[PDB]
Parts: structure tokens; C-alpha cells; sequence
């Protein structure tokens, strides 16, 4: 296959690069708010947990 | 707040994720060469007719 | 071969037609910048915290700005004629060798087509607060026009294609 | 048909040579503004709907 | 210009009620003063714009 | 189109970079100056208040 | 009292938020290279026509 129409190493590439970038987001988020769980979207049980205590 | 979930959801509407483009520049750019070359084959057609006389 | 070679002219008229569009829209962008900071000097006139003075140049910014929208109006013509001036109902542009056109309704984007006018202001906070809304409904019209002439912009050049 | 008025071959040659160059251009903008839809010709509706935002 | 603030090549104070009006003279110079400069700025900005679609 | 005379794709290009270098331009004065309204270009009516003020 | 509230009314009115330009000016360098690297690539589209004669 060597195809001048398409690349499916370079999309497999960017699905793994996407997915290095939400982790680097998501720890400096965590290095700036101080918390591992700073809003609902991280865990919304133990985080109303934490509201109500 | 609000001001930048705005903007974040302009910028989800219009940009460019310019990865894919990153590639399907240099893909089209082999896809023009091959294309030129496969017209300065096609032009010559015409050629093979003086052979004959 | 003279209905083939007549084909050339029907290519013309619709590049004519592109780049009318074209400067359209260019007029279009300057009109919606313009629009939006109307909006915001309205949006800070309304408040009734201001001193007479900052009312009063935030009066003569939208007047400005409003000359400004009046004039980029004016000038967006090709060669004398133009889909955004308002000076005509619609252009036609050739689709076919036996004269079959392709029309363009036209799209004024002048201050009376989009529901503004050459002397409108505000002397009072309440009437900042209505030209809020009246302004948000100009720009609204204004980017609806123009998506309509780019979507004609985009119909003239797969006709070209299928033309050649 | 080995005709030397007509050349039909080098006509589909070209309509798809000017079709890559057409994707090439697209690409170019693409790139150059940042923005996969950076005028009403992109995409009307999409493009008066992050104008108006 | 002096003329076109509202003042005077000879304006000056020489009692002090007189400074306590021209302290309300000076205050309505600066604002004229300043109002003209809000429009030049405006009305570069402007020719900015229309060199842009000019070109 | 295969003009060797008019060459519309370089004019569009150059539009956009002329118009990324003013944005750099501004952000550069923006950055100096430590001001967003700087003269009485960036707003005359917000200039005009804080040059009385 | 007095004059610190409009001095901070002043500061409110003109002075820029530099953490945003700190970020905006990266991308606009980015986006500077990008569209200069751009219309490079639209400026050789006559070499092409080379080829064929």
C-alpha cells in the first residue's frame, strides 16, 4: 500500500499524540489547582462529598 | 467565565487541527509532481504518429 | 465545435460574477467589524453610571463608526457594478451556451438594508438600550446576507467546473 | 483513434492536475489562516454562527 | 491651538476668585481638547480600515 | 488556471500574513507598553475618560 | 482614599491583562512562520509549467 491519498500510520500517530497531550493537560491542572479532583467533571461523587463537607 | 467558554467554542467551530494539513500538505504536493509528470507523458501521444511516415 | 467555442464566455461571466462576490464580501467583513463595535460603544452608553462626557463621546464614536459602515457600502463595487450596494434588484450570469443565466439575488448591506439608517444614534441611556438590540439585529442580517453570497459564491464555481 | 486535431487524454490529464491544484490551494489557506473556515465560502451558516459569537 | 481650546494667548490670573475660575476654565479646555483628539484617533483608525480594503 | 502572469494564490497568502503581522504588531505594543489603549486610536471615547480621570 | 479609587479606575479603564498577550504572542509567532512557510509554497506554483515544454 503506498498510497498518495492516504495515511493511516500519520492518524494513528495524532490519536496517540492526542491522547499524550490530555494527559500533559490534565496533570498541569492538577499542579495549578492543588487538587486531584478541583470540579464535577473529575469525580462528581467523592466531589459532592467534599461541597457538602 | 463565560467570556472564555465564547471563545473556546468559536475556536472549536473554525480552527484548524493544522496536524492533518501537516501531512496533507506534503501529500498533494506528491500528488501535483506525479500529476505534471502524467501530462508531459499524455502531451506526447502525438509523437508516435511520424514514426509512421 | 460553435457551441463548444461559445463556452468561453459563459467561463467569463462567471468569474465576473466570483469577484463581484468577492469584493462583496470584503465590503461584508469591514461592515461586521464596524457592527460589533457599534455594539459595545452602544452596550457602554447604556449604563447610566457615566458622567455627560463619556456619553457624549461614546455618541460620536457610533456616529463615526456609523459614516464608516455608509461609505464601506459605497465603495464595494466591481467595474461599476455591485451585488452588496443596492443599487439593483439581482444579477444574472451566463450558465450555458443558449443564454440560460445563473441568478444572484442581490444582498444590500447599506445602513437602510440593515434596518439602520444615516441618522441614527442615541441621545439617552434608554435609547443606548434599544439601539443594543436594533444594532444586534443589523449584524445578524448583515452575516446572514453574506453567508447567502458566499453559498451563490461557491455554486458559481462548481458550475465553472462543470462548465469546462 | 490516432487522430493529432484532438487530444483527449490530455484533457482529463489536466481537469485532474487543476483538481490538485485546487486541493492544494485549499490546503495553503487552511494553513496560512489557522482556521478551516476562515470566510462565508467556507461554510455560510457555520461561519454567521462564530461571527455572531 | 490657545483659540481653539477655548482660551487665550493672554489668559492668566491675577486674584485668587480669578484662578478659582480659571480652574473651571482649564477644566472645560482639557475636555474640548482632549474630545478632539478622540476624534483624530478615530478617524486614523478609519483610514487604516479603508487602505486595507483599498488594497 | 495556469497563468504565468497573475498568481491570485500568493495574494491571498500575503493578505493573511499581512494581516497575522498586525496582529503580532499589536500584541507587541499591547506588551510594551503594558496598555490595551495605549492612544487614541485603540479607543477615543475610553481614551478620553481615563486621559480625564 | 480618594485618589488611589481613581487611579485604580484608571488602571481598570486602559491597563492589559499581560498574561494573555504572554500567550498570544507565541501563537502568533507560530502563526507567523506558518503563513510565511505558506506563501513560499505559493510562490513556486509557475515552476510547474516548466515541466511540460
Amino acid at each position: 500500500l503506498n498510497s498518495i491519498n492516504t495515511n493511516a500510520g500519520a492518524m494513528i500517530a495524532l490519536q496517540n499524540l492526542n491522547g499524550t497531550n490530555s494527559e500533559l493537560t490534565t496533570v498541569q491542572q492538577r499542579i495549578n489547582t492543588g487538587k486531584k479532583i478541583a470540579s464535577a467533571k473529575d469525580n462528581g461523587a467523592i466531589w459532592a462529598t467534599a461541597k457538602n463537607q | 467565565k463565560l467570556q472564555d467558554s465564547l471563545d473556546a467554542g468559536v475556536g472549536n467551530l473554525v480552527d484548524a487541527d493544522l496536524a492533518k494539513e501537516s501531512a496533507k500538505l506534503q501529500s498533494l504536493q506528491t500528488k501535483q509532481q506525479l500529476g505534471v509528470q502524467a501530462l508531459s507523458i499524455a502531451n506526447q501521444s502525438s509523437s508516435s504518429i511520424l514514426s509512421l511516415f | 465545435s460553435a457551441t463548444a467555442a461559445s463556452m468561453n464566455a459563459v467561463k467569463d461571466s462567471l468569474q465576473r460574477g466570483q469577484s463581484t462576490i468577492d469584493v462583496a464580501l470584503a465590503a461584508g467583513d469591514t461592515i461586521t467589524d464596524l457592527l460589533g463595535k457599534m455594539k459595545e460603544k452602544a452596550l457602554a452608553a447604556s449604563d447610566t453610571s457615566l458622567n455627560t462626557a463619556s456619553f457624549n463621546a461614546l455618541k460620536s464614536d457610533f456616529d463615526s463608526l456609523r459614516d464608516q459602515i455608509e461609505k464601506a457600502a459605497t465603495n464595494a463595487k466591481f467595474n461599476g457594478v455591485s451585488i452588496a450596494d443596492g443599487s439593483t434588484t439581482k444579477l444574472t450570469f451566463l450558465a450555458n451556451s443558449d443564454g440560460s443565466g445563473f441568478t444572484v439575488n442581490a444582498k444590500t448591506i447599506s445602513l437602510a438594508g440593515i434596518g439602520l439608517t444615516t441618522t441614527s444614534t442615541f441621545t439617552t441611556a434608554a435609547a443606548a438600550k434599544t439601539m443594543i438590540g436594533t444594532i444586534d439585529t443589523a449584524l445578524q442580517t448583515a452575516t446572514n446576507k453574506l453567508a447567502s453570497l458566499g453559498t451563490s459564491s461557491v455554486g458559481l464555481d462548481t458550475h465553472l467546473t462543470f462548465v469546462g
